[PDB]
């Protein structure tokens, strides 16, 4: 019917926006996750839009 | 601070050279005693080695020639990382438990085991804490965080939200959380909001954020001691005794599933043994019972060295009526070497005097030096370092910058030594009581 699949239950592993590595932190500001304050310093650091674009790749855009 | 300066605070160590045990002349407080000095240290090297169990070595020596001073010098030589226990004999007369078990506890105390375990902890400064409460409370919260270096938000369980609101956190506060647990530790308040803190009295200090990864897996290293393993399953609440004291005593199965348990664990690599030092001073205070109690509990891989110290010349044997050297039965000194302490000389009696002058605050003229170097040939190193401090409040009561021979004298007429002390009973005789309760009152 081409209708065929449900969302899981199961919690969800938190990995890092940038480099996918495991991510303990989630950032207040951009909404980033992260791995540690290496990358913290360069999210915070991003040109204009690149926040969103870190988002996109995870389906996760403001819109 | 807390810590006054007591008779021992001078010494800092054992004053021996790493390399070779040869003792510096003086040096870490310690002077003289030199193949004393030298012995001591070689103890230290099996101490530290913890191949040997239930060694038993005696300092044996006249009064106030650094029995102690030694003893105090291998403790500060040793430092934390090795238990050392101090037991003065009279100690083991206990109400509560009889003497033996009160040294099997004394023995338990000087084994330890060391055992090391991570944890993940979180620290930083609270940006913020929002909590919903519906009503019942905790139905939600968010907590953001930050380090100099990092910012995040965490959303919260319920049981966070009872520890954050059991620890009333706000805005500003420095938190540590440990949170394979969850206890939440205030480890300050952020200067950055000192306005915030409207209820804080101005007594209140403030720290600085901290810094680096909010998330770091700190590693503890734990010892505890056989005997806290023993108090700990005594009952439900057992390690409260290991503070009131009041341990019954303590079943011997319990000890001995303890003593296999911990075998299991060195052998697992879980934890590792690390074998102390017992001290007993005035080791002549023990029993006749005690000393054949003694000799078996050294025979054990869980012995500690012990290391013990006495004034006694041939004297009576507690608890018998008859005497032995040192006060001890030779049963007992067969399986013990002795380390023999002398008088000092008048040169180092000057540099102990020196040294005791240096710790306490005492500017001393050179000639007062001499003569309390003297009064020391004559009256014993005891008096006059007792001297010392009297000498300084006299001075200082008459104004002067310097302890000057003067003020020697003035401490020298005011407080007899003990020889003068003596005579001072002898001449007097009939007016203080005698041994037969006998004394006149009349003039
Ligand atoms: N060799 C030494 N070096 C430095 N201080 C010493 C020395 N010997 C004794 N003292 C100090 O003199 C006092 C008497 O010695 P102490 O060891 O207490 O007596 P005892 O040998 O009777 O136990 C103590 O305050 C001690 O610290």
């Amino acid at each position: 019917t081409n209708i065929e699949s449900a969302p899981s239950l199961a919690p969800m592993k938190h990995y890092c926006d940038v480099t996918g590595l495991p991510a303990p932190y989630l950032d207040p500001k951009t909404r980033l996750r992260y791995h540690n304050k290496e990358i913290f310093a360069m999210i915070r650091n991003l040109p204009q839009g690149m926040g969103e674009q870190f988002l996109e790749a995870r389906g996760a855009h403001t819109v | 601070g807390l810590n006054l300066i007591a008779a021992h605070s001078h010494i800092r160590g054992l004053g021996v050279d790493a390399d070779t045990l040869e003792p510096r002349p003086s040096s870490q407080g310690l002077v003289g005693q030199e193949k004393a000095r030298k012995a001591a240290a070689v103890v230290l090297e099996m101490i530290k080695q913890g191949k040997i169990a239930g060694r038993a070595v005696l300092i044996a020596g006249p009064p106030s020639t650094g029995k102690t001073a030694i003893a105090m010098g291998m403790a500060q030589s040793l430092g934390q990382d090795v238990p050392f226990t101090t037991l003065a004999a009279s100690e083991i007369f206990s109400l509560e438990m009889s003497k033996t078990e009160a040294l099997t506890q004394a023995f338990r105390k000087s084994i330890g085991v060391r055992i090391k375990e991570e944890s993940e902890i979180m620290e930083g400064e609270v940006v913020e804490i929002q909590i919903d409460r519906s009503t019942g409370g905790a139905k939600q919260g968010k907590l953001t965080i930050k380090t100099t270096d990092m910012e995040a938000i965490y959303d919260m369980g319920s049981k966070m939200i009872d520890a954050m609101t059991k620890e009333r956190v706000m805005a500003g506060d420095i938190i540590s959380i440990d949170k394979s647990s969850g206890k939440i530790t205030k480890l300050g308040r952020s200067y950055a909001r000192s306005r915030d803190y409207d209820a804080m009295g101005v007594d209140t200090k403030f720290l600085q954020c901290p810094e680096g990864e909010l998330q770091k897996r700190k590693e503890v290293v734990h010892t505890v001691s056989l005997h806290e393993i023993d108090v700990i399953n005594s009952r439900t609440q057992g390690f409260l005794a290991l503070f009131s004291g009041d341990t019954g005593e303590i079943r011997s199965e319990i000890r001995d599933q303890i003593n296999t348990k911990v075998a299991e664990w060195k052998e697992e690599g879980k934890a590792e043994i690390v074998p102390g030092v017992l001290f007993i001073d005035e080791v002549h205070m023990l029993d006749i019972e005690c000393f054949s109690y003694i000799n078996r509990a050294l025979e054990s891989d869980l012995a500690p060295i012990v290391i013990m110290a006495s004034n006694r010349g041939v004297s009576r044997i507690r608890g018998t009526d008859y005497k032995s050297p040192h006060g001890l039965p030779l049963d007992f000194l067969d399986r013990v070497v002795i380390i023999n302490t002398h008088p000092y000389t008048p040169d180092e009696l000057r540099q102990i005097l020196s040294i005791r002058a240096q710790e306490e605050e005492v500017d001393l003229t050179p000639d007062a030096l001499a003569l309390l170097t003297k009064i020391g040939q004559e009256a014993g190193l005891r008096y006059a370092s007792n001297l010392i401090t009297t000498s300084q409040l006299i001075a200082a009561k008459r104004r002067a910058k310097q302890v000057g021979v003067e003020d020697v004298q003035r401490s020298f007429k005011l407080f007899y030594d003990p020889a003068r002390s003596v005579r001072f009973v002898q001449e007097s005789e009939k007016r203080l009581i005698g041994n037969d309760g006998v004394v006149d009152f009349s003039y």
